[PDB]
């Protein structure tokens, strides 16, 4: 049982699974998402898609999103996360990233967006001022590349893996703690969003098989 | 009473003009109209296929004839003349022409909005507009019957609706690159909502003063100002680095030369040779600085480039941004690659800024492509322009309005 609508959704345990085809108007094609297994803080799912056109423009952000209360960084002890996935299909240009947001109120529009890219396929890349790394940190047993750029009234910070990580496990809080210590993000800001998903631009007979995914806030 | 209004817009593929749809005439017909942001009025082709029972000629020396901006009176047909016939001069700006035109009233009907979806239909029984000959449709998108003027007059859509329905004299407009789905313009008040859940309001947009060119480029009235929309660029930055230009050209003079205006008639942003050279050179210079290489110049573009190290981002291709720095140093119209670049095919990306010769009336003209996927709000009452930035940054597009 899947869904193929631009705004079709599904609730499973701690999560809402979003087809969210926000840029379907920029290209030509199809995308269908569905739940495979869920229990509590863990989920499994898949999105098959083929997009052509708009090599620049993202067609969708199919993501599983945790349902939680906005919480201050200085209250977070740990955000344990496990993510195992696989991608089939040809000419895949797309990413697979954790995606989060920090506001100063638990409601106001966002001030920082922090992403952790488990994969950058076929050309996909983060927002950047210079195009160059601002740091190459080693965090949660992975060597990352950190980039940074403006988005409206929001600094976007993206951690990209040096190589494609089909299996990942660790404390996602670390990425915040590092930004707070090294990039001057206020420990008082509220964590409002925690999403793990994939944004494709173009590809053929694709399928992102997320074999297990689990995340919590302690 | 509606708070606001919403019309669809869509990009015609042959011409690259933005095309909208209103309802006019009794019985109502759907009219496709080219959007001319600067235009002075709605003008529609009034030939023998204009059949309506609610059409009325506007007489000269009437209240509605003064409002129109009609400087003259009366008409001479051919084989004799007519005393006072409220003549005006509807303009096709794509072909730099003006024919003569007769003011008239007829019913116009569009959709109301609460700013998030399509509301109940509302109506202006006697909407003031201009007739015109079929010839003024030269080189306009197929299917269209006239031109939607959004300029700064009493009888142009935004102030005339504002006046008709008694809401704030302002309109936002959200252009798209899709020939596929509907884009929208929204007349009336904020906040504009774009699916899934992206709210855009006056608290959210960036504001620069809206400047008035005291002499008209619109060069058909003596000592009559331009009804167009100019904003105050102080410098251009290409990834944090100021490009060496003549800053005198940026400023509107005594004679009305130079400065920056926004338009929907120009599909790509027209740059005067002096600014064009500097912007293009520096853009190439910086693009090579992140290993993005130059390829043959495809028409109609100056610079074009390989997609070999062109990374795809949410904000477009990974090219330097062009920041137009406005009245302060912290107020900037940022232009990412989705707004600067133009895909020719899979392997080539061109810069979407064209050269406009020298001795052009306006130094910088911000064009259609550079407006695409930005919410751009024009407040005529308080004389300002507010802008969202690339809506792709918030993961929405100008085609995400819940239109029906």
């Amino acid at each position: 049982s899947d869904f193929c609508g631009q705004w079709d959704t599904a609730t499973a345990g701690d999560f809402t699974l979003y087809n969210d085809l926000w840029g379907e108007s920029a290209g030509t094609g199809s995308q269908c998402t569905g739940v495979d297994s869920y229990s509590g803080d863990t989920i499994a799912w898949h999105t098959s898609w083929s997009w052509s056109g708009g090599s620049s423009s993202v067609k969708s952000y199919v993501n599983a999103a945790l349902t939680f209360t906005p919480t201050q960084l200085n209250c977070i002890s740990s955000i344990p996360t496990t993510w195992k996935w696989s991608y089939s299909g040809s000419s895949i240009v797309a990413d697979v990233a954790y995606d989060t947001f920090l506001a100063e109120t638990a409601s106001g529009s966002s001030k920082y967006e922090i992403m952790v890219w488990l994969a950058a396929l076929g050309g996909a890349g983060p927002i950047s001022s210079t195009g160059s790394t601002i740091a190459t940190p080693t965090i949660a047993g992975v060597n990352w590349k950190l980039y940074s750029g403006p988005n409206g009234d929001t600094t976007v910070y993206s951690f990209v893996a040096d190589s494609t990580t089909e299996s990942f496990s660790g404390d996602l809080n670390d990425f915040f703690t590092y930004l707070v210590d090294n990039e001057g993000v206020s420990d008082e800001l509220y964590l409002t969003t925690l999403e793990a998903g994939t944004e494709p631009f173009t590809g053929s007979n694709a399928k992102l098989t997320v074999s297990e995914y689990s995340i919590s806030i302690e | 009473r509606p708070s606001a209004l919403v019309v669809p817009v869509k990009k015609d593929a042959s011409t690259l003009q933005y095309v909208t749809t209103i309802n006019q005439r009794t019985p109502l017909v759907s009219e496709n109209l080219v959007v001319d942001l600067g235009g002075r009025f709605l003008w529609v082709d009034c030939d023998q296929n204009y059949v309506s029972s609610t059409y009325r000629p506007v007489r000269c020396r009437t209240s509605q004839c003064s409002l129109s901006g009609s400087i003259a009176c009366g008409d001479c047909f051919n084989g004799g003349c007519n005393n006072n016939t409220c003549g005006v001069f509807p303009e096709n700006p794509v072909i730099n022409t003006a024919t003569g035109g007769e003011v008239a009233e007829d019913v116009v009907s569009v959709e109301s909005t609460d700013g998030s979806s399509s509301g109940r239909v509302v109506t202006v029984p006697r909407f003031i507009f201009s007739c015109a000959p079929t010839s003024l449709l030269q080189n306009l998108a197929s299917g269209v019957v006239g031109m939607a003027g959004l300029g700064r007059t009493r009888i142009a859509l935004p102030s005339q609706f504002a006046s008709a329905f008694s809401f704030k004299r302002k309109f936002a407009m959200c252009l798209s690159g899709s020939t596929s789905s509907n884009s929208v313009i929204i007349f009336g008040n904020d906040p504009y909502t774009f699916l899934p859940n992206i709210i855009v309001s006056d608290k959210t947009l960036t504001y620069t003063p809206l400047l008035t060119n005291p002499v008209s480029t619109s060069a058909t009235t003596q000592g009559e100002p331009s009804v167009e929309y100019f904003i105050g660029v102080k410098s251009i930055k290409i990834n944090s680095k100021i490009v060496a230009l003549n800053t005198s050209l940026l400023s509107i003079s005594s004679a009305g030369l130079g400065g920056t205006k926004i338009s929907t008639i120009n599909p790509y942003t027209v740059l005067e040779t002096s600014i064009y050279k500097a912007v293009t050179e520096a853009f190439i210079k910086e693009s090579a600085a992140r290993n993005i290489t130059r390829v043959a110049s495809v028409a109609p573009f100056g610079a074009c480039f390989s997609t070999d190290n062109i990374l795809s981002t949410r904000l477009g291709p990974s090219v330097p941004s062009i920041d137009l720095v406005l009245q302060s140093e912290s107020v900037v119209w940022t232009i990412t690659g989705s707004n600067s670049m133009v895909y020719i095919n899979d392997n080539v990306v061109c810069l979407g800024v064209v050269d406009g010769g020298s001795n052009l009336r306006t130094s910088i003209v911000i064009g259609g492509h550079q407006l695409e996927d930005n919410l751009v709000q024009f407040d005529l009452a308080t004389s300002r322009v507010g802008f969202s930035g690339t809506l792709l940054g918030s993961r929405t597009t100008c085609a995400n309005f819940n239109f029906t």
